[PDB]
């Protein structure tokens, strides 16, 4: 029970960690696009990563 | 003169305040379609529309940026990308651009004065100011730009944080 446990718990805590970490590359990537007037997000980038 | 009128026509419209313990201590500007405003300093905007809004924050950039809604969508600024140099405008006095950097005269730029932004000869806005650094009888001038679609900082060495 123990060990089951334990191995849930480090699977879950390494999905989250990876999830989180790659959020935080695509909103890093894409910050400086909402911040410049004007212009837009290539359709590429766009695509690849949802652009509002 | 005429163009001093013009300057504090646009800027009775286009430039608001922030304000912190009943003092104002940093200006918020509407440029495009978005609106800049400096990211050190914190307060409310004096304005109830505007501080409803959801902002963003980036403090690599030192900017917080949103959207703007459509009822100042008309009170627009006329953005802008080119650099020529020469000498542009601003609320304390003429500045002039050379060898990719900004100067001003000493010590007309002042403590707390952040987030004005500049004006071309045509009054596009080209940038906004961060801060300063001064040498001589000369201040730099810590800036951001607008070239082509990513922005870039530039700052001097010893810059003060207005």
């Amino acid at each position: 029970v123990s060990a089951v446990v334990g191995m849930s718990l480090l699977a879950l805590i390494s999905i989250f960690a990876s999830c989180y970490m790659l959020v935080a590359a695509r909103s890093k990537c894409l910050t400086p696009y909402a911040l410049t007037p004007g212009a837009a997000v290539p359709w590429t980038l766009g695509i690849l990563c949802c652009a509002p | 003169g005429k163009r001093e009128r013009m300057c504090m026509k646009i800027e009775n419209d286009c430039i608001f305040e922030v304000k912190h313990e009943g003092k104002v201590t940093g200006y918020a500007c509407l440029v495009g379609d978005k609106v800049m405003k400096p990211a050190h300093v914190k307060g409310v905007i004096d304005n109830a529309d505007l501080a409803k809004l959801a902002f963003k924050k980036s403090s690599k950039y030192d900017l917080e940026c949103a959207q703007i809604p459509v009822h100042m969508r008309s009170d627009a600024s006329k953005y802008t990308h080119e650099k020529p140099e020469g000498h542009y405008n601003w609320h304390h006095g003429a500045v002039q651009y050379s060898g990719g950097r900004f100067t001003i005269p000493t010590g007309a730029g002042k403590p707390g004065d952040s987030g004005r932004p500049i004006f071309d000869n045509k009054g596009r806005v080209v940038a906004i100011v961060l801060g300063g650094a001064n040498e001589g009888s000369r201040t730099a001038l810590s800036v951001v730009t607008w070239n082509k679609d990513m922005v870039t900082r530039v700052t001097p060495e010893g810059s003060e944080e207005w």
